[PDB]
RNA sequence: GUGGGAGAGGGUGGUGGAAUUCCCGGAGUAGCGGUGAAAUGCGCAGAUACCGGGAGGAACGCCGAUGGCGAAGGCAGCCACCUGGUCCACCCGUGACGCUGAGGCGCGAAAGCGUGGGGAGCAAACCGGAUUACCCGGGUAGUCCACGCCCUAAACGAUGCGCGCUAGGUCUCUGGGUCUCCUGGGGGCCGAAGCUAACGCGUUAAGCGCGCCGCCUGGGGAGUACGGCCGCAAGGC
RNA sequence: UUCCCGGGCCUUGUACAAGCUGUACCGGAAGGUGCGGCUGG
């Protein structure tokens, strides 16, 4: 599916909201193409910098571990 | 001697050799044993067999000092990955968790002239 | 020749060659090789120089180094008598005996070879180290490389090689090889040079070690002031600063002046200047 | 053999005992298209092995071969401008033909003189799990299993 | 002029994590590394693999794209300040105030130079190992910063700038509306008429026209010679 | 059918009576390497 359609409204530029943010990481702590988030790219850029912004904050993980093979 | 029990495995897999080190849940590593260690020398330490033998190998040394479960951790991308993983599981030790732990550069230090090129 | 060339290889079942026969004759034409001068050739190769050069030498002494091409050199040069082949590798050899004994009846020689590029430069520097009592060299050398042993103190040639054989003997390029000669296009032009050599060293023989060592400090960065030059690739030199400074100024050399556009009797005051001053 | 599957041929099954397995290995005894001394020398093994043995030679015969049977074999391999023996598992086609080869091979090189007898000696040595053919095979198996390292060349 | 929009446009400060190297502490022992296969090398003064702390330099993974911005060169972590260009809507103000441009003036990748710092990784020259180059292990300049030079290129879309006219179809970035659609500005593919020696171009023209600038006149010798200007020099015009 | 030899087909660079380029070096230059750029592969 997309995670756009697995969510309710929120907003983009809100750096501190993690239960929404999260969605858009990968299992490792990357941020998700368009291909699986699907988004605008004005919406894309937006959530990047967001992600980016809360990953200062410490909120959202930088990099993490892949439990599997 | 350490009767440790339970402790972790990692699983350096490179295109050249495969070391697995047990450890301590502390980190602290209790044995080791590589492709180079069975008697392998030159390219036969980077195939697959080179790194069930090692896995076994580490193993079965853990197992002398007394360990029952370890949780395994693999680093590298090498050519002994899944064999390394398939010989530590069923050599008797009870692994409950794999972890992958490659280190990669967040656009770092300059690589090498061969690994260079990437766009 | 262009037609026997293809006749002989296909003959033994079989790499560049001079096919064309005008430019062989004046090689040795400017090489000036007569019944008084004897030849050692280091690279006959399937002797074609040879022939020609036999038509009219006192000598020849060959060096083939690979005894694959050793089965062909005795019938390919059949009627000539001069061929002596001394199946040794130059530069593991003593070309001092091989003087006191070939050409003991001869009179003179002139070195001529034809050897691959890769190969050429430490064989020339070889035969200029040891001294050898012989009158002079012809080698065709990849002409960028011919330059810069001719290299007048500038225009990016004049490096240290310049230096060393100027320090040894006399050099002049004599003659271009036109490229497509080659049955194989090589891509790039030679040059025949010619070598001279000369009675004792062209300057001071002060320190030879200490003049050389120079000659490479000076030469390490290229593209630099060389007092900076001396400053880093001079040992320690850091605090031998002033030093240089001071004994820059009585030799009449400055400090900004790219070493690069100096002059062997320049490089040689230099040498006596820092020596017995720096130590 | 670039398109077909080359099939094989069927064999005559003998006459004395009805079947396949002895025509082969009297096939693979006959030199020179002759058949007849292939076959009496094949009979009077036999024989031999009947009167030094307490059960038919057929037995004797038929299990020493399968005693002689090889599972790994190492081939020569091309990779990187590198000779590899890799190995690999040999069909029951390739395992018989082996099988009969070295025995055959084994039987000869005995120093009896007569060929009957080196047949009887060979075959019987063989149902034991001891002489040259057995020795051959094993010596082939430690070959393998030795450099497993390559094995990963699927081949 | 008013209202709004997108953006790795530029400069100055400041901090975030991953990774390599090195130092210290712990635990553990015989190889590690590298190749097509090996060797040089490192290691019993304890190397590799592991955990914890510290030092420093350089570059910013995922998003990231056939994307965006700039006159070109070129420009990617994030925050703030200062600042340039540009698009759209309203159609409010001036009333031809325009286009181009020999000289001049400024900017100008990389590689180089000078005066001071800095130096983790990589790495010309150089030093060794295998096998002619290639490949392997080390390694100075250099790569980084400040200031001042240098001014070159496959500096390319090999296409000077401005304006007007000449079928469309499709993908995409970004504004506006009366939002199935319509109307602007960028970036790409396929194609009317037409053009071209051909390949191909084709509303982003290499079509049809107007204005201004630059440049060409057979190849080699030759971007060489001499002269002049500039540069510390290499060299540039 | 991986390799040896030969023949044919599809796609691709030179001659038929992967390179290139600015700059900087090169005392194993038939040319090589370092830092960038281009496709005129």
């Amino acid at each position: 599916a997309k995670v756009k359609a697995t969510l309710g409204e929120f907003d983009l530029r809100d750096y501190r909201n993690v239960e929404v943010l999260k969605r858009f990481l990968s299992e490792t702590g990357k941020i998700l193409p368009r291909r699986r988030t699907g988004l605008s790219a004005k919406e894309q850029r937006i959530l990047a910098k967001t992600i980016k912004r809360a990953r200062i904050l410490g909120l959202l993980p930088f990099t993490e571990k892949l439990v599997r093979k | 001697k350490r009767q440790v029990a339970s402790g972790r495995a990692y699983i350096h897999a490179s295109y050249n050799n495969t070391i697995v080190t047990i450890t301590d849940p502390d980190g602290n590593p209790i044995t080791w044993s590589s492709g180079g260690v069975i008697g392998y020398k030159g390219s036969r330490k980077g195939t697959p067999y080179a790194a069930q033998l090692a896995a076994l190998d580490a193993a079965k040394k853990a197992m002398a000092y007394g360990m029952q479960s370890v949780d395994v951790i693999v680093r590298g991308t090498g050519a002994g990955r899944e064999q390394a993983i398939r010989a530590l599981q069923a050599s008797g030790l009870q692994v409950k968790s794999i972890v992958d732990d490659t280190p990669v550069p967040h656009n770092g230090c300059r690589p090498k002239k061969k690994f260079r090129k990437a766009s | 020749t262009p037609i026997r060339t293809k006749e002989i290889l296909k003959k033994y079942g079989f790499q560049n060659f001079l096919i064309d026969t005008n430019i062989l004759n004046r090689i040795v034409d400017h090489a000036e090789v007569t019944e008084k001068t004897g030849v050692i050739e280091i690279g006959p190769g399937i002797g074609a120089l040879t022939e020609q050069l036999a038509k009219r030498a006192k000598k020849v002494v060959a060096f083939e180094i690979d005894q694959r091409l050793l089965p062909i050199l005795k019938d390919t040069l059949s009627p000539y008598e001069n061929v002596t082949v001394i199946h040794q590798d130059v530069l593991k050899a003593d070309v001092k005996s091989v003087i006191e004994e070939q050409f003991q009846d001869c009179d003179e020689i002139m070195v001529v070879a034809n050897l691959p590029y890769y190969v050429t430069t430490p064989i020339i520097m070889k035969l200029l180290e040891e001294h050898l009592p012989l009158k002079g060299i012809v080698v065709m050398l990849q002409k960028e490389v011919a330059e810069r042993m001719a290299a007048d103190p500038s225009s990016k040639e004049y490096g240290s090689l310049s230096i060393a054989v100027q320090f040894y003997t006399e050099a002049k390029t004599v003659m271009i090889v036109p490229k497509t000669v080659f049955v194989p296009q090589p891509n790039v032009d030679s040059a025949v040079i010619r070598l001279i050599l000369r009675d004792g060293p062209a300057v001071d023989v002060e320190n030879e070690s200490f003049f050389f060592q120079l000659i490479k400090a000076s030469f390490a960065q290229r593209r630099k002031t060389l007092l900076n030059n001396l400053v880093n690739n001079l040992p320690e030199g850091k605090a031998q600063k002033s030093t240089i400074e001071q004994v820059l100024e009585e030799t009449n050399i400055d400090g900004k002046r790219r070493g690069e556009s100096l002059s062997i009797e320049e490089f040689a005051a230099l040498s006596n200047g820092l020596y017995k001053a720096l130590f | 053999a670039r398109r077909r599957r080359a099939e094989v041929r069927q064999l005559q099954p003998d006459l004395v005992y009805g079947d396949v397995l002895v025509t082969a290995f009297i096939n693979k005894i006959m030199r020179d298209g002759k058949k007849n001394l292939a076959a009496r020398i094949f009979y009077d093994a036999c024989k031999i092995i009947q009167e030094k043995t307490g059960q038919e030679p057929l037995k004797v015969f038929k299990q020493a071969v399968e005693n002689v049977k090889p599972r790994m074999e190492v081939r020569s391999r091309r990779v990187g401008g590198a000779n590899y023996q890799v190995p690999m598992e040999v069909s029951p086609r390739r395992q018989q033909s082996l099988a009969l080869r070295w025995l055959v091979q084994a039987a000869n090189q005995r120093p009896e003189r007569r060929a009957a007898v080196r047949i009887a000696h060979e075959l019987m040595d063989a149902a034991e799990g001891k002489g040259g053919a057995v020795k051959k095979k094993e010596d082939v198996e430690r070959m393998a299993e030795a450099n497993r390292a390559y094995a990963h060349y699927r081949w």
